[PDB]
């Protein structure tokens, strides 16, 4: 989606799991687009794999399970 | 370094027992996850062993008959898990205590205090009194499933 | 002295001693000359048996090596003469026996027929009505589809065929002769294993099917393609027409007009109209495209051409396979592979051992790839054939895995020196028999639980009013997930990850239903709970005959039982009623036993194929585009349950075999009832023992010698060993020659 | 028609840019990689430079590697 | 043989059709055919994919006694060493096996004897002949007149 | 008896060797000098190599050491017939076994006692019926 | 708490697991490990 409108989307780094949150601060996270409780990522990021031509989520999943791989060698 | 480069060598350095020392068998891991294992555990009594045993195998008990059992898909679904589970400890205990009753009718040993009448003994009854309680926390986990579901959602705050 | 050629060798690794065995008849009317304890002649019945048990027995025989291999050597080729009469007869039949022309006018209203019985005690009926006028019995062995597409059109080639194997035949029986015993070479010439390796890849296989290649080019692809056509057998021209008239070819495929030089110039592409990658099958015959096996044969001989290089041999280039194995060995294995190389060039058991064992692996294997990748012309549609050649090549192959794990033992017994196995992977696996066999008999244990298992959950559970509480697809389910998602996998495949392939390599796998006339040939395989069940039958099955044979391999020199078991040898009864009774500790009696078991295992495979084909696959299509299936998908929920199994295949499918009397497949009921009796039969010889026998026989002497008539060669019972041996021989002959009538009675009457 | 592009006799790019390329790559892999370059049966005597170096299976051998890797390299240069 | 013979007469008596064992009695796939195949049907529907009736417990029984009888056949043609050592081999695994160590047998574990091994496969043979037959003559008696 | 002596063979462990029945009930050893590091099968599996001079090695059965013993003196080019086996109990107990009087049993040696000895032929062991209801049978009357 | 992305039940419990259960398994080792008094 972030590829799509850049610049009026803000990147999410990962998703919220935290029992201690009310009603309030779910209503507060569940933000940029999003369905559930979320963090905005601000590593720049979603910038860089962008540049570097990946646009799908299954490359960004191919590249972490080939780090997997890098990381066991 | 030397020329042993090799994983496998002969079980306790007798080559001529019959096991080998190998990863799986006889691995700095396997010794020390096997050897703290409530049954092999250094200085606990019998009756703690049996305890934490019995609270495991009650514990992971219940579900087979609670999503498998007949009465799976009816109103007791985890009291007829609870109902099996409890059997099935009463009668894991009949048979942990006729074995210590047959075993040790002679002369009591020494060294291993669970090896004993005494000890086995006293390793059934941690066994039931932690089997039994295991069930039943389970079951009771179980049939209150949604407010656990909102305890781990927040739902309640 | 006989016939002295020249010599023969160019330089060569040849040696030959010449004229070591004289040609003689005399050993002809000496039975039992091979064994010294058989030379002198017979005293009890016995002798005769043994005779024939021991005739191929040549280490018993000798214990010279070079003398075994001479023996084998000669043996090979007069095995290769039997196979040659066998094949030249099955083409004279073609010739002469059969509607073979006939069929070809019009494969699709005639059923094929190559044996015609004569008329004599009413046993004519046989030969029934195959249409077009022609009466005989019908052939289940796949010939007509086999010589249609190697572009046979006349009986005349069929003879001139037939008449080549009998040459054939004769030039192997007398290089048979020649190599043992004119000129037979030396044990030097046998290890040449590097040598021979070479020769057998690029030579054996490798040429083999570069000439298949070039036959199927020449003369099946071109008359194959006017044959689908429509363009009747006779108008179309002799094979050696396409070559004396190449414009004929280079019509029917215009590459031909640039001829051999796109091939030495890497430009290959010009040659896409007859070296193709279709996939899918042929619309008009059902089979595999064959200018997709020309090009497939093509490949596999540049393949085969290239690895006959790895080893090195007179010219410094190539590979030590000692050097090989010797280098791998790793910090699990001790010293790895030092020593394989000795062994498996001294020991014929253990080639053989390995060669069974991957032999019968590939005949399975064929049967698999056979039924779903049809290689002939309108062989799917002949659902006998399809039934007949995979549950054939199934018994083929368990027979030869079988007969590995006997040939393995025999190593074991016979040729396994410690002295040249110390801390290898031969020795280890000795040394940790106990961890492999234990382990082995508990995955049997579980396997046969969880699958056998859920079967009578599932009886029980239907028989109490209960289907909710089975195992199927409407209940509590048991999905092959990861089959589905790799039969998913090659359906994607030609639009991704097998770009220039237009169709999927097997309709299987999904996709679309083809179907050739009115039958489907072959269509999506769906798998679901029965299936998963059934496959894991088959691993259990597997797994238990493994666990046999591998256990009387691993504990032939001994056991915590027999410390000197082999002393004993590998073939022997028992070493007596002690130690609470040792009664079928010998290798040979492992291989008694995983006989019984392989015939389990296979009699549920080639059943499981049998329904899951009738209900899922083959059937009748409606001009409308819908298939109505032979058994009407009964499989799902009929073959989740042994009663299902007991009902709905056994007593429904049987109809047709006890039906058969009074018509043309009475022959089929008359076997039926003979396999049946032989099973039978054998329980006699399997249930008893042979003291109660001599006892009898003692008796029934005394009757002779009352009226002077006892003979001089004494009755004695059968031995121990062989009554094993005669039970299990009539055990396997009765079970499989049942089937085998129900099979065809079943497939031929069924559209 | 869905038929992977080779490509005529080149005989510029085709041959000692690709074909000749590779049958000299196989050259100096195989004199830097055969143990038993000059043990064979044939002679073929004149100890050479590299067209004819060492042994003539030793030449026959690496030649008909160069080939396959020739062959191999051409057809994937050309498409597929 | 007797039984097959007694039951077969009878059920073309009680039927009022004689002639089928009169005219199909004299060649053995008429016993095949019409009495053994014949007569199952009803049997083996005692319970179906489609619901269960009445002859559920002998269809169940029927298969009952087929297994029996072949369980029986493996006790008849493996004989015991081949036993002993398979058990040796288990022993092995137990004593070596941690946790399950904690436990050993009172008594060792050794194959079944030969005479034993005899009489337990005639057992189970035995018993597979009689509860199949009777799960049979029953079902298809009684359901054909019952 | 006194304390068995000798190397034990050179092995890497196998899992066919001894089990509880060792420690518990009893155990076998063979004890036997070579005249070279040589190698020989193990009864229990695979193979293992004997030391240049005496040998001592622990068995689970006294079939085993004897199976070891028929080995040694008819596989090796000069015959090992100086092997001698014993019993061990738990105790610490050692038991000589064989060769029982120092010399092979299948040769006769004075001093021997006849055991298992019947002064007639099998054909005249009594009539069954004539000792029933006793403890004997008619071999061991 | 909820989640619409895959298998959303897995924070379900493994946030807990790695919140309880595996800081105080690896305290409870690490706890046993520097009081180890066997020698050396
Ligand atoms: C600069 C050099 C060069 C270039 C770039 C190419 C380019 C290409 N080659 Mg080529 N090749 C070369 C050199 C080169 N080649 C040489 C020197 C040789 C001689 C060995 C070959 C021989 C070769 C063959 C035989 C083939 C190609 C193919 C291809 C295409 C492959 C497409 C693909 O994704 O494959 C496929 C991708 C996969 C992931 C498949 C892998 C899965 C396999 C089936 C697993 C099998 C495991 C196997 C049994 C284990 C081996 C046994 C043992 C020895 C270890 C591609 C355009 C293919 C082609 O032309 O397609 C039409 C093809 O058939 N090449
Ligand atoms: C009237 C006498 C009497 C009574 C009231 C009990 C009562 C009880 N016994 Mg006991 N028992 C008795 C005599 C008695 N026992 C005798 C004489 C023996 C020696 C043979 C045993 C040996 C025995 C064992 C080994 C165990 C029990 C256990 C139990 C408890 C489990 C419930 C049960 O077994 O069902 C009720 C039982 C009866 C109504 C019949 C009692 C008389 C018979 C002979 C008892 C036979 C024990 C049997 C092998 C175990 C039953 C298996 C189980 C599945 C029910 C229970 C409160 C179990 C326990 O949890 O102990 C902590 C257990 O492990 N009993
Ligand atoms: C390219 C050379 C070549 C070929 C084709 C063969 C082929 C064969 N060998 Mg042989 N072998 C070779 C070289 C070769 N070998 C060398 C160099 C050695 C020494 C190391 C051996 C030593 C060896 C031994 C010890 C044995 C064999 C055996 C076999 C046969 C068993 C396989 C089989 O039955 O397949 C299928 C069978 C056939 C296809 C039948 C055809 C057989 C005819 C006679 C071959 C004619 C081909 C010939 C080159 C003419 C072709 C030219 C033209 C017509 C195109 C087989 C026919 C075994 C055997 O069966 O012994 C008889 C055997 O035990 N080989
Ligand atoms: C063992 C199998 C086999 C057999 C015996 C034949 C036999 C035959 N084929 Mg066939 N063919 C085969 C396999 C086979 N083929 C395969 C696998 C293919 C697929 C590639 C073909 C495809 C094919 C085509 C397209 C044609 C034939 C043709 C022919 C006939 C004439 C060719 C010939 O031999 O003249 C002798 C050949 C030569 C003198 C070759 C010299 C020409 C070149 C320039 C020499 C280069 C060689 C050199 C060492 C390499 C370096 C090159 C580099 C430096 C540039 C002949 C009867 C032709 C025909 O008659 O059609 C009916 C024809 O057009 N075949
Ligand atoms: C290329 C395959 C191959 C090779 C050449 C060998 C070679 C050999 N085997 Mg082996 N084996 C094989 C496959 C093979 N086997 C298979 C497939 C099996 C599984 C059944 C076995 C199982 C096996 C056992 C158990 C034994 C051997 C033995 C032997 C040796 C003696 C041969 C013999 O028995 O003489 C003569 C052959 C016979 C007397 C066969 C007659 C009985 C057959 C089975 C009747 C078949 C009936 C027919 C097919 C159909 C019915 C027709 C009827 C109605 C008229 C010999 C060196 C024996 C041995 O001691 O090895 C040293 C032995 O103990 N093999
Ligand atoms: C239908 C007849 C039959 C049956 C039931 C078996 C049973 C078995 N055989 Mg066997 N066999 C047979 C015929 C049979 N055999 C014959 C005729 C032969 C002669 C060749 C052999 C020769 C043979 C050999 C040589 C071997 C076996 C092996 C095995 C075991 C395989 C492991 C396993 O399946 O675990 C699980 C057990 C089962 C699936 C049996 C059914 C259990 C049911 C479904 C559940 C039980 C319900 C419950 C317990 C009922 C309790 C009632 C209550 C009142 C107490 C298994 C127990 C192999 C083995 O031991 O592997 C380790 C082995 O090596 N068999
Ligand atoms: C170091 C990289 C990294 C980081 C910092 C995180 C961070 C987080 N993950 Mg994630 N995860 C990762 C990699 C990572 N993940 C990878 C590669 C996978 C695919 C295997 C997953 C799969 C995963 C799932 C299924 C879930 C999380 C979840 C979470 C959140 C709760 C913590 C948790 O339950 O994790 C649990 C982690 C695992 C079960 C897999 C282990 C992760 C990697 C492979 C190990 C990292 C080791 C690390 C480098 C060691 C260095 C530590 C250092 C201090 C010395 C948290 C914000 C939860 C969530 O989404 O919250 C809403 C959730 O349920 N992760
Ligand atoms: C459906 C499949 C997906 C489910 C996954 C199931 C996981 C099964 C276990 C993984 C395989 C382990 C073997 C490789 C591991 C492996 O080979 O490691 C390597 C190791 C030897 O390596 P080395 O370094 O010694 O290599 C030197 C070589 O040159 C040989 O000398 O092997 C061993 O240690 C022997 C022990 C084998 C005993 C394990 C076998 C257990 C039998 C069950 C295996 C089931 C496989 C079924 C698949 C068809
Ligand atoms: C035959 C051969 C050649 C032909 C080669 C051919 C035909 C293809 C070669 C392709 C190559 C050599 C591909 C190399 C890929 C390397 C990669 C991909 C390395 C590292 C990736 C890393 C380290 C991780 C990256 C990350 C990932 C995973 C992400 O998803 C996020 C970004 C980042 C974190 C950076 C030529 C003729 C040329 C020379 C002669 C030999
Ligand atoms: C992962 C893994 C693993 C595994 C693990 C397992 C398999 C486990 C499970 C686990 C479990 C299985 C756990 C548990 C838990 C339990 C509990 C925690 C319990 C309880 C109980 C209670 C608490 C009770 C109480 C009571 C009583 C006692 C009395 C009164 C009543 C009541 C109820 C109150 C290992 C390490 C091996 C390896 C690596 C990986
Ligand atoms: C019946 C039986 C016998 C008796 C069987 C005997 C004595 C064999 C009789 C065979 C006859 C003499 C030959 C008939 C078969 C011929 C081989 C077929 C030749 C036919 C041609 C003439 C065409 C045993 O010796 C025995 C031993 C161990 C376990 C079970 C049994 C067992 O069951
Ligand atoms: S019954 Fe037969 S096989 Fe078994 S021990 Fe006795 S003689 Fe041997
Ligand atoms: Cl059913």
């Amino acid at each position: 989606q972030w590829i799509k409108d850049p610049l009026n989307i803000r990147p999410i780094a990962h998703a919220i799991w935290d029992p201690h949150f009310g009603e309030g601060a779910v209503n507060a996270f569940t933000q940029a687009g999003a369905s559930n409780p979320v963090n905005i990522a601000y590593s720049g990021v979603y910038h860089w794999f962008y540049t570097i031509g990946m646009t799908t989520n299954q490359e960004l999943y191919s590249g972490a399970v080939f780090l997997l791989v890098l990381a066991s060698l | 370094m030397a020329e042993s480069n090799q994983v496998v060598q002969a079980y306790n350095g007798d080559p001529f027992v019959g096991h080998l020392s190998t990863p799986i068998s006889d691995s700095a891991f396997t010794r020390t996850f096997i050897g703290n294992l409530p049954a092999y555990r250094k200085g606990l009594s019998p009756i703690l062993r049996g305890l934490e045993v019995g609270m495991a195998h009650g514990y992971f008990l219940i579900g087979p008959w609670t999503l498998l059992g007949p009465l799976r898909d009816s109103e007791y679904q985890y009291i007829g898990g609870l109902i099996g589970a409890l059997a099935l400890i009463l009668v894991a205990t009949a048979a942990l205590s006729s074995y210590g009753l047959v075993t040790f009718q002679g002369e009591q040993g020494s060294g291993d205090t669970l090896q004993t009448a005494d000890g086995w003994s006293q390793f059934a009854a941690g066994f039931f009194v932690g089997g039994m309680g295991g069930a039943f926390v389970a079951y009771f986990l179980l049939e209150n499933l949604s407010v656990v579901d909102g305890i781990f959602r927040g739902l309640f705050n | 002295m006989t016939i002295s050629p020249p010599e023969r060798e160019a330089k060569a690794k040849v040696s030959v001693d010449n004229n070591p065995v004289p040609t003689s008849f005399e050993k002809w009317g000496k039975p039992g000359h091979f064994d010294r304890t058989l030379a002198r002649g017979p005293k009890t019945t016995t002798w005769i048996w043994n005779l024939h048990a021991n005739a191929h027995d040549f280490d018993s025989q000798t214990s010279d090596l070079e003398d075994v291999s001479r023996k084998i050597f000669s043996a090979h080729f007069g095995h290769l003469a039997v196979v040659f009469v066998w094949l030249s007869g099955m083409y004279f039949h073609g010739a002469k026996f059969s509607n073979y022309e006939g069929w070809l006018a019009d494969p699709t209203h005639i059923k094929p027929s190559a044996q015609v019985v004569w008329p004599i005690v009413g046993q004519g009926i046989l030969n029934g009505d195959v249409g077009g006028g022609f009466h005989g019995i019908q052939i289940t062995s796949g010939l007509f589809y086999l010589w249609r597409a190697s572009g046979f059109t006349d009986s005349y080639q069929l003879y001139c065929t037939a008449i080549g194997g009998l040459v054939m035949a004769a030039l192997m029986l007398f290089a048979g002769w020649f190599h043992y015993h004119v000129k037979a070479p030396k044990l030097e010439w046998f290890q040449n294993v590097e040598s021979m390796m070479n020769h057998h890849l690029a030579g054996l296989l490798g040429l083999g099917s570069l000439g298949w290649a070039g036959h199927q080019i020449h003369v099946s692809m071109p008359i194959n393609k006017l044959l689908d056509a429509g363009v009747a057998p006779k108008d179309i021209p002799l094979p050696h027409e396409f070559i004396l008239e190449p414009s004929k070819m280079a019509e029917l495929y215009p590459s031909f007009a640039q001829g051999l030089t796109p091939f030495f110039t890497l430009n290959w592409g010009v040659y896409s109209d007859f070296l193709t990658f279709k996939g899918g099958l042929n619309p008009v015959t059902g089979g595999l495209w064959l200018s997709d096996t020309a090009h497939h044969h093509l490949a596999i001989a540049v393949l085969f051409i290239i690895a006959g290089h790895m080893y090195r041999t007179n010219w410094g280039i190539g590979h030590s396979m000692k050097e090989i194995l010797e280098a791998h060995k790793g910090p699990f294995t001790g010293e790895g592979h030092k020593g394989l190389y000795e062994i498996l060039t001294t020991s014929w058991h253990a080639q053989l051992a390995i060669n069974l064992a991957l032999l019968g692996s590939l005949t399975i294997i064929v049967a698999q790839h056979m039924y779903a990748m049809p290689p002939y012309p309108y062989q799917a549609i002949d659902y006998a054939t399809q039934l007949s050649l995979f549950t054939h090549h199934m018994w083929i192959g368990g027979f030869l895995i079988v007969g590995a794990g006997a040939h393995g033992a025999i190593f074991m017994v016979r040729d396994y020196d410690p002295a040249k196995n110390v801390n290898n992977l031969l020795d280890r696996m000795l040394r940790h028999r106990d961890a492999i066999i234990s382990h082995l008999n508990w995955v049997c244990i579980f396997l046969g639980f969880h699958s056998f298992g859920l079967y009578i959950h599932n009886d029980t559970m239907r028989a109490l009013g209960r289907p909710q509480d089975m195992f199927s697809d409407t209940a509590i389910q048991l999905q092959p997930i990861f089959a589905q998602w790799v039969q998913h996998l090659h359906t994607l495949a030609p639009g991704a990850t097998a770009p220039n392939a237009l169709a999927t390599a097997s309709y299987a796998f999904g996709g679309e239903t083809i179907a050739v006339a009115g039958k489907v040939a072959m269509m999506p395989i769906t798998l679901g709970t029965a299936d998963f069940m059934v496959h894991h039958i088959h691993a259990f099955t597997i797994h238990v005959t493994a666990l046999i044979l591998l256990k009387g391999v691993l504990y032939a020199r001994s056991s915590r039982l027999v410390p000197d078991k082999a002393n004993l040898g590998f073939r022997f009864p028992c070493d007596g009623p002690g130690r609470g009774g040792t009664c079928q500790v010998s290798g040979w009696d492992h291989v008694f036993l995983g006989l019984f078991w392989m015939y389990n295992s296979l009699s549920i495979v080639i059943f499981h194929f049998s329904w899951k084909m009738q209900s899922d696959v083959w059937g009748t299509v409606s001009p409308d585009g819908s298939v109505t299936h032979v058994t009407l998908g009964n499989f799902a929920q009929s073959a989740i349950t042994i009663n299902g199994w007991l009902r709905d295949f056994l007593w429904a499918q049987a109809a047709n075999v006890i039906n058969s009397y009074g018509s043309a497949l009475s022959a089929y009921g008359i076997m039926f009832l003979a396999g049946h009796f032989v099973f039978a039969f054998s329980l006699m010889f399997l249930f008893s023992g042979r003291g109660y026998w001599q006892e009898l026989i003692e008796s029934i002497v005394w009757a002779h010698n009352k009226l002077n008539v006892a003979p001089a060669i004494q009755p004695r019972a059968l031995s121990i060993i062989q009554g094993r041996a005669v039970g299990v021989a009539h055990y396997l002959l009765g079970g499989i020659v049942t089937t085998w009538a129900f099979f065809l009675a079943r497939s031929l009457s069924i559209g | 028609l869905a038929q992977a592009s080779p490509t005529t006799a080149g005989w510029s790019l085709s041959v000692g840019i690709i074909m000749c390329l590779c049958n000299v790559f196989a050259f100096v892999i195989g004199y830097f990689a055969i143990q038993k370059t000059g043990k064979g049966k044939d002679l073929a005597l004149p100890q050479l430079a590299s067209k004819k170096t060492f042994g003539l299976p030793e030449l026959l051998a690496t030649m008909s590697f160069g080939h396959i890797l020739g062959a191999g390299m051409v057809l994937g240069l050309a498409s597929s | 043989w007797l039984t097959f013979y007694w039951h077969w007469k009878h059920l073309g008596v009680w039927s009022g059709n004689v002639a089928q064992f009169n005219e199909n009695s004299t060649y053995l796939m008429g016993w095949f055919r019409d009495y053994l195949w014949a007569n199952s049907a009803q049997l083996i529907n005692g319970y179906n994919p489609y619901g269960v009736n009445n002859l559920s417990v002998w269809a169940w029984m029927f298969l009952f006694g087929h297994l029996v009888w072949a369980t029986g056949f493996m006790f008849l043609i493996s004989w015991r060493g081949y036993w002993q050592e398979l058990i040796e081999t288990i022993v092995w695994a137990h004593e070596r096996t941690p946790l399950a160590n904690l436990v050993r047998w009172k008594d060792k574990p050794v194959a079944l004897s030969i005479v034993q091994a005899r009489l337990v496969g005639l057992a189970h043979f035995t018993v597979g002949y009689v509860l199949t037959y009777a799960a049979f003559l029953i079902a298809s008696t009684a359901g054909k007149f019952g | 008896m006194t304390e068995l002596s000798g190397q034990p063979p050179k092995f890497g462990g196998s899992t066919g060797g001894l089990l509880s029945k060792a420690n518990r009930e009893e155990k076998y050893a063979i004890t036997w000098t070579s005249a070279s590091e040589q190698v020989f099968e193990m009864p229990t599996g695979g193979a293992a190599i004997m030391n240049e001079g005496e040998n001592l090695l622990y068995l689970a059965r006294k079939e085993q050491c004897l199976a070891l013993g028929t080995q040694l003196r008819t596989k090796f080019k000069p015959k090992i017939q100086d092997y001698k086996i014993y019993r061990v109990y738990p105790s610490g107990e050692v038991q000589y076994l064989h060769p029982a009087d120092g010399v092979f049993p299948e040769k006769v040696n004075e001093g021997r006692e006849a055991q298992g000895t019947k002064t007639r032929r099998i054909g005249q062991n009594p009539e069954p019926v004539t000792i029933k209801f006793s403890g004997k049978a008619p071999y061991e009357v | 708490m909820d989640g619409s992305y895959a298998a959303s039940y897995l924070p379900w419990i493994l946030i807990p697991m790695v919140g309880w259960l595996f800081p105080a398994v690896t305290m409870g080792l690490l706890f046993i490990h520097i009081e180890s008094e066997g020698e050396g």
